[PDB]
């Protein structure tokens, strides 16, 4: 299982580094998408993109690096790819899971849970977990709101594989 | 002072609730899929020669959260019930949205307008007369709209204001 990192910034000021284990043993295709988008090695990826939806009590969502508004993103396999499996569950804070527009519409958008979100089980593919820096993700909730609109610009200033 | 009207837009996912609302508020058409959590907007308009303030709640059509509509159905004064004319399922969902609004309001008499959206598209599956008949049996107006071309957008929201006004008085 590979490890990737995000260096998070708030209006351009560093907030700190979050690292993720990617569950390549259970969801190899989904993990490889996120790994490659974190390094940028396909010529595009997460670096510079923002967390566009943060809802305190539930999750931080980001990964739209093509439109930067919550409607875009693409995978390394194409704009969309299929749900690989739903083996893993949204068991608590720190779960890393794919956002989607319904069945088999995974792209690059993802979310990090800040609570157990059991009703998402079987509908979003869980593929990783925060390894270090969960308190940084908790700190990103300070800039969210009830409908997810953020009060400051929360960006991935740098990202890569460890 | 200016009268404020609390409008709520409801309907199945992807029928165009936000596209209609953003056409009214911002006069442009969102081509992208941006599924709503919950959004609120303000706009002043002149209707029948008087200025009033529209407070518009754009709601989620996401089918997973159907048990969390009660709070906004309690506070809303009138309801834009939207289906898409190329989606028969969204038309069938209308009855369920209306019943839910009546149940939360505990009233069979709630200001409402039935809205058949996406009338710019050729792939029509819901017949105009079928929606006209359904609206007639509800006792509410029916308007065909397109958020893409702006057809009927002003008329739908203005007609709901007129309905709410008749209910307040
Ligand atoms: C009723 C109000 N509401 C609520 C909600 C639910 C509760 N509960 C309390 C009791 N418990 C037991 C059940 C839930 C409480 N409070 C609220 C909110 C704060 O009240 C305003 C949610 C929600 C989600 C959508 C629409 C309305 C919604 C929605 C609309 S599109 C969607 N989800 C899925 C979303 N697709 C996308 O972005 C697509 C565009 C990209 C490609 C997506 O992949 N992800 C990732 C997973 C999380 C999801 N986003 C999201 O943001 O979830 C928000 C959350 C708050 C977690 C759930
Ligand atoms: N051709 C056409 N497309 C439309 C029209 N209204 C909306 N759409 C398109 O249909 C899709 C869904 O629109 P949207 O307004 O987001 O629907 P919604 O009812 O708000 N969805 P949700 O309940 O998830 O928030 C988008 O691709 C949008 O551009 C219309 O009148 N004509
Ligand atoms: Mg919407």
């Amino acid at each position: 299982n590979p490890t990737v990192f995000f260096d998070i910034a708030v209006d351009g000021e560093p907030l700190g580094r979050v690292s993720f284990e990617l569950f390549a043993d259970k969801v190899p295709k989904t993990a490889e998408n996120f790994r490659a988008l974190s390094t940028g090695e396909k010529g595009f990826g997460y670096k510079g993109s923002c967390f566009h939806r943060i809802i305190p009590g539930f999750m931080c969502q980001g990964g739209d690096f093509t439109r930067h508004n919550g409607t875009g993103g693409k995978s390394i396999y194409g704009e969309k790819f299929e749900d690989e499996n739903f083996i893993l569950k949204h068991t608590g804070p720190g779960i890393l899971s794919m956002a989607n527009a319904g069945p088999n519409t995974n792209g690059s958008q993802f979310f990090i849970c800040t609570a157990k979100t059991e009703w998402l089980d079987g509908k979003h593919v869980v593929f990783g977990k925060v390894k270090e820096g969960m308190n940084i993700v908790e700190a990103m909730e300070r800039f969210g709101s009830r409908n997810g609109k953020t009060s400051k610009k929360i960006t991935i200033a740098d990202c890569g594989q460890l | 002072s200016m009268t404020e009207y609390k409008l709520v837009v409801v309907g199945a996912g992807g029928v165009g609730k936000s596209a209609l609302t953003i056409q009214l508020i911002q006069n442009h058409f969102v081509d992208e899929y941006d599924p709503t959590i919950e959004d609120s907007y303000r706009k002043q308009v002149v209707i029948d020669g008087e200025t009033c303030l529209l407070d518009i709640l754009d709601t989620a059509g996401h089918e997973e959260y159907s048990a969390m509509r009660d709070q906004y159905m309690r506070t809303g004064e009138g309801f834009l019930c939207v289906f898409a004319i190329n989606n028969t399922k969204s038309f069938e969902d209308i009855h369920h949205y209306r019943e839910q609004i009546k149940r939360v309001k505990d009233s069979e008499d709630v200001p409402m307008v039935l809205v058949g959206n996406k009338c710019d598209l050729p792939s029509r599956t819901v017949d105009t007369k079928q929606a006209q008949d359904l609206a007639r049996s509800y006792g509410i107006p029916f308007i065909e709209t397109s958020a893409k071309t702006r057809q009927g957008v002003d008329d739908a929201f203005y007609t709901l204001v007129r309905e709410i006004r008749k209910h307040k008085e």
